[PDB]
């Protein structure tokens, strides 16, 4: 053909049917599935909404507070950013064999958020035991109206894929135990949960409030001076997210007191290094937050690493890496007539009244 | 008993 | 048009610097307002329906009644169209589309990121499947836009 830049590989244009990606045991074919969305390929769209609702129902079924045992591979932000996820499972080992741990913003930002999306609910279905997902604040209606995803969907597939996904949205927990140490959340700590029963007991089916327990798990951060505070308070509004709150040091520490936890596990901003330890307690010698960060090179311009962390008996290996090649995409999405229509209309135009003239 | 960090890169 | 046609040609013998007859590409890069639009030479082309590289007058006519004010949006659509399909065989080639593209964008997109975004709209416009835009698939994409709106000129 008259292809310009042979070397730049082609989608392919057939889309995966419900036999090419579910064997008749009901197991996805994630290898299949990772080949083709690689390629910048799609699935029928009832192949994807099958995926979406079928995570879903696993989803639904597991508690708000999630109990993990260690070993686990614990993940920070993605963020659309599908072609290093890709990298992150080899950095993390394959799902066959090892426990993950998402900490949810699986999407916006990173113009592949609905491959990140089809990929783990498939390896959701795939690993129902041993491969875990929570709840991020980007897994809601109102950011991903605002953000690219709403529009992603619509553009590769269509509304009812961005609905179904809404609806799983709903149903991701919003936190996790591990190894009976670590709480595991996505944002932080709220001034209403002080013991874990305080997240046992909500209602997480819904889409998040703009303030309670709930959008506080999800949102808050540590103070931009943890640790090394002269506000005596545990909890201060925060102005940058616009909701929720900014924990402090103390606050910290006294939640895992008492609850006799070691450290506080979350994600949600964003690190140069893709994590970032944060004060001792003194009681245990242990960074009392961690934040982990697993979106490299994030928005294609900050040039940090990102990192998991591997926890195992008696060690935490943090391991880096970073970003990997993808494909190229206008703004929202934009075809590129409509990206060059208007201008070839005014350029046209133009050198006409330039000619009568 | 204070558990190790080692940190390390992959890339 | 009957004094028009007589205006319009007072223009075309203004242009025809070497009284030739035709407009050769070198005589509209002489309005100095057309020497910074990389349209020019698509325009130029598709007016030049003989393929001699010149606009004899005939073809000025025809061209310039493409942008009048009765046109429907269904002929402006056409010439839209037209600025794209350089081969004139109806259909638009992944390689027509990534060239009258690089006309527009120039270093903005390096070359890998420009195919890439090219192949993904005929991908989503190539309801036929044969890797090609036809007019149909043209104005299904583009049909919502209004930029039929925006190609008039007072003849
Ligand atoms: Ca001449
Ligand atoms: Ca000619
Ligand atoms: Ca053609
Ligand atoms: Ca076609
Ligand atoms: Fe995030
Ligand atoms: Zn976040």
């Amino acid at each position: 053909t008259d292809r310009v830049v042979k070397a730049v590989p082609f989608p392919p244009s057939h889309r995966l049917t419900a036999k090419e990606v579910f064997d008749n045991d009901g197991k996805p074919r994630v290898d299949i599935l990772k080949a083709h969305l690689m390629k910048e390929g799609r699935l029928e769209e009832s192949v994807a909404l099958r995926i979406i609702t079928e995570g879903a129902s696993i989803l639904r079924q597991e508690k708000n507070l999630l109990d993990i045992d260690a070993p686990v591979t614990v993940c920070g932000d993605i963020h659309g950013q599908f072609f290093d996820l890709m990298k992150l499972f080899e950095v993390g080992g394959s799902p066959a064999n090892t426990r993950y741990l998402f900490l949810g913003d699986y999407v916006d930002r990173g113009y592949f958020s609905i491959e990140c999306v089809l990929y783990l609910w498939a390896l959701k279905i795939l690993y129902p035991k041993t491969l875990f997902l929570l709840r991020g604040n980007h897994e809601c209606r109102h950011l991903t109206e605002y953000f690219t995803f709403k529009q992603e969907c619509k553009i590769k597939y269509s509304e009812r894929v961005y609905d179904a996904c809404m609806d799983a949205f709903d149903c991701l927990p919003l936190a996790a135990l591990m190894n009976q140490q670590f709480l595991c959340v996505h944002g932080g700590l709220s001034p209403e949960i002080n013991t874990l029963d305080d997240i046992r007991k909500l209602d997480r089916f819904k889409e998040p409030p703009a303030y309670g327990p709930m959008c506080d798990i999800l949102w808050s951060d540590p103070l931009e001076d943890f640790g090394n505070e002269k506000t005596q308070e545990h909890f201060t509004h925060n102005t940058v997210r616009g909701c929720s709150y900014f924990y402090s040091y103390p606050a910290v520490c006294e939640f895992l007191q008492h609850n006799n936890l070691l450290s506080i596990l979350r994600a949600h901003e964003a690190q140069d290094a893709g994590y970032r330890m944060y004060r001792k307690s003194q009681t245990t010698g242990f960074p009392s937050l961690i934040t982990i960060f697993s979106a490299p090179n994030y928005l294609d311009v900050y040039n940090n690493k990102a990192a998991v962390l591997k926890y195992e008996n008696n060690v935490m290996n943090i391991r880096q890496f970073n970003c990997s090649p993808h494909p190229y995409w206008l703004p929202n999405f934009m075809d590129v007539f409509t990206w060059s229509l208007p201008f070839v209309g005014e350029k046209v135009t133009e050198m006409l009244v330039n000619v009568l003239n | 008993e204070p558990i190790a960090i080692i940190i390390t890169d992959t890339e | 048009d009957a004094d028009e046609i007589k205006r319009l040609g007072k223009r075309f013998k203004k242009l025809d610097l070497d009284n030739s007859g035709s407009l050769s590409v070198e005589e509209f890069m002489s309005l100095p307002e057309l020497q910074q639009n990389p349209l020019v030479q698509r325009v130029i082309d598709i007016f030049d329906t003989d393929g001699n590289g010149e606009v004899d007058f005939k073809e000025f006519i025809e061209g310039v009644s493409q942008f009048s004010v009765k046109g429907d949006k269904e002929q402006k659509l056409r010439f839209a169209f037209r600025i794209y399909d350089m081969d004139k065989d109806g259909y638009i080639s992944n390689g027509e589309l990534f060239q009258v593209l690089k006309m527009m964008v120039g270093n903005n997109l390096k070359d890998t990121q420009l195919q890439q975004i090219v192949d993904k709209t005929i991908i989503n416009a190539d309801k036929d499947g044969d890797g090609r835009i036809s007019f149909e698939e043209f104005c299904a994409v583009v049909g919502g836009l209004d930029i039929h709106k925006k190609m008039v000129v007072d003849v």
